[PDB]
């Protein structure tokens, strides 16, 4: 598949996307809407820098880091709009060392 | 609702029944009787027919073609489809390679006596030639003017999406439909696969043979009467589907939609025509019949689209029972 | 100023003028006099004739075909265009789709009687067709020899962007023109639009119906003169219009131009067409005309524009009073 | 729309250039002698990583940040080429800490 | 194993016998002897069937394309090649240029009385020429209708993968064969180069002579026979190279060859044919005779090659020791 | 050295002189002299022959097709240019338009009663046709079969890169060849700015006029000889430019070359047609003769080529005193 993060030209495996078959980019309906059948290929209007560690995370399995030139108030609105879900937003949170507050008894 | 609709997302217009060919024409019927259903067929808004090549080993396009030279009519009014794939015995006579496309569009452009058909379609998929030799061909003909359009028929939702992938990369044509089975009891693929492609790509769908070959027509729950298609030869492969458990447990099913059909005011050939046309997903539907009478109560069965209701659609599907999972 | 000037940015060269057809050809005037219009329009330096397939039902065609046949001029000093949209009852003879610019060109270029024509234009943007087939369907009959190029009639500035946008992209050919409305009561889209096309992507006009059918023309002041425009069947809404009190302001806008008209040594048409020859935003006009006498005034009003300078060009815009917002 | 800014390609809606219409990209007659009719683009002759931060000033809605390698001589020149105006320079001022001189009384 | 195999990765399905055509057609052999040639290998399942146009200064084409026009074979059974290089005296008549590739085509297809080749290959590599003029004039004769697909012939490993690149960036179409020489005396070429290229791009190896002009028939260990190839004209350089040492080293070499065809019941041609069958590698062989006995008995070793077992290439490998370094 | 060399970098080898084509064929000479001067130069090894559409206002071709037609010479063993520009009287009829190069090239083709030419030229630059539809007309005359390659005359260097560039884009074809004028008085272009263009892009040279319309023939010293060039009408321009003083001055130059010709046994035009071919950037040179005394002292001059040493070249160096600064 070919994805454009508005002009950036990003292309992987189609199980490579399948892994995480939740998120935006994993199901075949919610992606759907982001086509242009023109090019044969996926259109996102988006920050350019910051897909190429939501892409990374597909392709290791898992692991989320954050560029060093995007802000953490920027890289907190991509994992909130490709739906990475929580687990995902809770690994971004200790990799920055802010620990979530514990719940009290 | 609407009569004419737009094949898929192209600029062909096509009336939602079509006149098809198979056995009956060249075959089972006479000529004057082809001369017949094709001047009540066109007078009645139907502009779309069909044939392919392997039909009566090339002897339905010969009497297709003596028709509109005779009568007289407008090629600019008319669709006319032809299937390519088994035209020959040789090995190098059947395939979708280069070779055979280009030849067998050529000579199957005499036998219609015409000089372009509108679609040209691929009748099966090949395994043994590579997709960007079957993309390149079909992109030469319609260049050279031989066609119009092209599609694929009984491929794959994988195959359609990879002859689409090669044709937006090498800067030739995508295909624009599909031809696949469609009834009551064969909807898994024109339900939840080709949808899916109507809405990314932007191909159509054509059904063939909405009656089951006059399983659904409600003929064969005494037996197999004379002159019928299963009574003919070269199809025990017909007879032995409906003389089988299955296919009486289908005729078991049959007989409480025949009760659903005098609801209506129609019998069941013309709720089972009309119960294919009532997606928007499906741009037409492919007819058969054997003479006049079966035509006409069959072309009658726009009117009932109207009539069905939500709630016969729901329980229709409440006595077959096989709706896919969605 | 120049008589002979580039449409657009392309490399054919037009003449200011260009005499096209309408109801006088096939239809309102004779065959007689359409050979005397020609021969006395050719002679004085215009080339540029249109018409399409739409006109008398495809009967002012043949009747210009045969001037060309039996007059003896080289096909290579002429300009012909032709407009494809309606020419056909069927549901697949109109519209924009690859079946009907295809055949359309291909029986619109027997009536003819040519090889092919100069510009194949789009007489209306088609809402059904996509975008991407319209522009593969126009570059398919240029390379096949039948054009030479391709232009839109009556498209939005938005569509003849989008139609660019393809072309660019798919290694196609885009449009060079575009004909637009054009005179003293309908002058929006060329003043305000497409001179912003002229600068970006180099499409042209060619205005047509400068006189707005002869309500320009002031003979419309004291009623329906015998044998006009508006004494003809089909064309009662030209006389609703004329008849109603918005048509009798604009009567009453045209009597303060008939003085401007007499000042400077010409009559009101020979004004009203050399006031849209002003820019350089506007390629040809396309002119049309009954007899000689209506001609060879019409053709004679070059040397009108000389004369309009900026200040009756900025006093007649005080008549009008439509000036648009720029 | 394509912005081609010496050889990286950009390529955003028209929609969230129109968000800002007095900028240079913003107006349709100042952005107009930078087209390309060959190539259906615009062609800047102008630096490469500078860029990325004038489009996400677009995209996000009015947010200015500056990248790490560009210094800040460079980076002032662009704001004053692509006209983004007085409300983006100073928006662009405190970003880098430095607050303009208060008026005298 | 199997018959009908592709040639290379594209759709075009040959016979693994293909009859060939040298001295032979037109020259050594009459035309009688010719017609009976092809008549008993067709029936056999050949199709696929050589020429050029330097086979006796265009005179075997004249009697190849006699026989199908007499015999009324369907065009769409068969597989003719021909190859393009040195048919013409002048300078401008031998190359691998636009304007030899065009003529030579247009002029080689009044001689066969046919309308297409299915195959055109270029004979052997020009310097001169780049290859971009090469690939974009293969790619205009196809486009044309000329031919369907195109191959090189004794072109290097590199200038394959050349004719490949530039192929894939133009958007033009790659080759689809490559004719290489192939026996047990020369077994370099196709056995540790061509087989990577069929893993990379898929072109496929259609072999020439495989009993070396007739040293491997066995009919050269005492001498010259009559009427034989070596005892022709023009053929000096064959008979220099089985006069040599060299060549009689080989017939050394052939005398234990010979006590292994008898041990599986068969001749030493029906072994060098059915030697060179056993790979995937090798999509087809390209035979010659000069008259019917000695045809029969090349097809029949296609049975030989179930028989050819890992132990006797093994030792087979030890006769010969020219195994390739892999 | 070499006499059949390439044309540039492409695949068309042409003979190093070529007879050309101007006042002398059609006009000047009659037609059994034409008849004579072709094939007392097409038995000299000189295949490549010019024309244009412009001479003689199209009477050049009818004599130069006639030959071939009579003659019975193979169209393979020659090479045929023709110019397009200026053919017309007409407005639309001069230009490198769309409708003038594929109506200019097809009214060219019968009356050289040909099927194709083999480079199509481009007589002078056009600067109202954009270079996208130059290139895109000069690709279609190619593929439709009209011509095998193309090339520019009288452009400058930036407008062959600027033809270069657009054909690089739209996948299209590049010039191979440029038409540009050099003698010993004009050697400016073909000495500092085509050799570049050799190197950078692959474009030859073929100059034309080499003797000055025969000012360097050394006739011209005393006066205008009876039945020169000179002599005839349309032609003051060239006899104002030798008897005024900068033609003199000239003349006066050719005194001392006059004794550097008899020095190596030649006279003066066999040294300036055999000083033009002294480069390797240089493909080839159009002669221009008028009776067969003239051609056949020409066409020797390929044998004082060796003799021409690098001390003949540094001291006729020294009497020109024109060599352009590098
Ligand atoms: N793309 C492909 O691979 C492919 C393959 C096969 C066919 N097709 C297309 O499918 C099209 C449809 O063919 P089909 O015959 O299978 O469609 P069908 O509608 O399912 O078969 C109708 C058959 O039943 C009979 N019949 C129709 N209406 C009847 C009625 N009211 N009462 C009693 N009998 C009635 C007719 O005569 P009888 O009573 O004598 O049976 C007719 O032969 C063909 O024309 C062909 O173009 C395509
Ligand atoms: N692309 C499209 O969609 C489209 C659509 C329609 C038309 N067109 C083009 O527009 C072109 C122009 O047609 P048009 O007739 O509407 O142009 P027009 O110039 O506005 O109409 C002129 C009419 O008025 C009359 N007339 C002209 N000069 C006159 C004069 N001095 N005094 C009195 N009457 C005069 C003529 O005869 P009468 O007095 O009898 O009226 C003529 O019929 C047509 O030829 C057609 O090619 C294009
Ligand atoms: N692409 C290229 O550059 C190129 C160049 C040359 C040829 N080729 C192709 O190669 C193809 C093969 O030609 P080829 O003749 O060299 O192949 P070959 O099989 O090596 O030569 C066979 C020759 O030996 C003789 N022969 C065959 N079987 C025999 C048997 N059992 N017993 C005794 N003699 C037998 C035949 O008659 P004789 O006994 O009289 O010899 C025949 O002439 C040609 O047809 C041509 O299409 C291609
Ligand atoms: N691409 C362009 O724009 C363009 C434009 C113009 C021409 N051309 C080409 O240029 C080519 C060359 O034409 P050209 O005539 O100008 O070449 P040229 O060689 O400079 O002119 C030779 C003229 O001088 C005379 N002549 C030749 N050899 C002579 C000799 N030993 N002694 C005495 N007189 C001799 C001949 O007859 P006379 O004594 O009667 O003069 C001939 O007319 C033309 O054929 C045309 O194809 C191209």
């Amino acid at each position: 598949v070919v994805i454009n993060i508005s002009g950036l030209r990003f292309e992987t495996q189609l199980k490579t996307l399948c892994q995480f078959p939740e998120t935006l980019l994993g199901d075949p309906k919610r992606r759907m809407r982001y086509f242009d059948p023109l090019r044969n290929e996926y259109f996102f209007d988006r920050n350019r820098p910051s897909f190429d560690a939501i892409l990374y995370y597909y392709q290791s399995g898992g692991r989320i880091r954050r560029p060093v030139n995007v802000p953490i108030d920027i890289f907190s609105e991509e994992i909130r709009f490709y739906q990475l879900g929580e687990e995902a937003m809770e690994k971004f949170r200790e990799d920055e060392g802010f620990l979530r507050e514990e719940e009290r008894p | 609702l609407q009569f004419y609709r737009n094949l898929g997302k192209s600029g062909l217009r096509v009336s939602c029944l079509g006149l098809g060919t198979w056995v009956t024409f060249g075959g089972q019927i006479t000529d004057e009787m082809a001369e017949q259903l094709m001047t009540l067929a066109y007078d009645n808004g139907i502009n779309l027919f069909d044939t392919a090549e392997v039909y009566a080993a090339g002897k339905a396009e010969v009497v297709l073609g003596n028709i509109i030279k005779k009568k007289g009519w407008r090629r600019s009014s008319l669709v006319i489809t032809t299937k390519i794939f088994w035209g020959g015995k040789a090995e190098t006579e059947r395939g979708l390679s280069r070779k055979h496309i280009i030849e067998g569009l050529k000579a199957s452009l005499e036998r219609l006596q015409l000089e372009y058909v509108d679609v040209v379609f691929a009748n099966r998929p090949d395994p043994n030639t590579p997709m960007e030799e079957t993309v390149r061909a079909m992109t030469h003909v319609i260049n050279q003017g031989m066609a119009m359009y092209w599609g694929t028929s009984r491929w794959s939702s994988m195959e359609i999406m990879e002859a689409y992938s090669v044709a937006r990369q090498f800067n030739l044509t995508p295909p624009i439909c599909e031809q696949a089975e469609y009834h009551m009891f064969q909807r898994e693929k024109v339900e939840v696969q080709l949808p899916e492609l109507f809405h990314k790509i932007g191909v159509g769908a054509m059904t063939w043979s909405p009656l089951a070959c006059g399983i659904v027509s409600g003929k064969y729950d005494s037996g197999i009467p004379p002159y019928s298609r299963a009574s003919l030869k070269g199809y025990q492969w017909l007879k032995d589907k409906i003389l089988s458990e299955e296919g009486r447990r289908q005729q078991a099913k049959l007989k409480e939609l025949q009760a659903i059909a005098e609801r209506l005011g129609c019998t069941l050939p013309q709720l089972a025509i009309a119960w294919c046309l009532r997606n928007e997903g499906v741009s037409s539907v492919l007819l058969g019949a054997s003479n006049a009478d079966q035509l006409m109560e069959n072309i009658g069965a726009i009117q009932v689209l109207p009539k069905l209701s939500s709630s016969i659609i729901h329980e229709i599907d409440s006595i077959l029972g096989n709706k896919p999972y969605s």
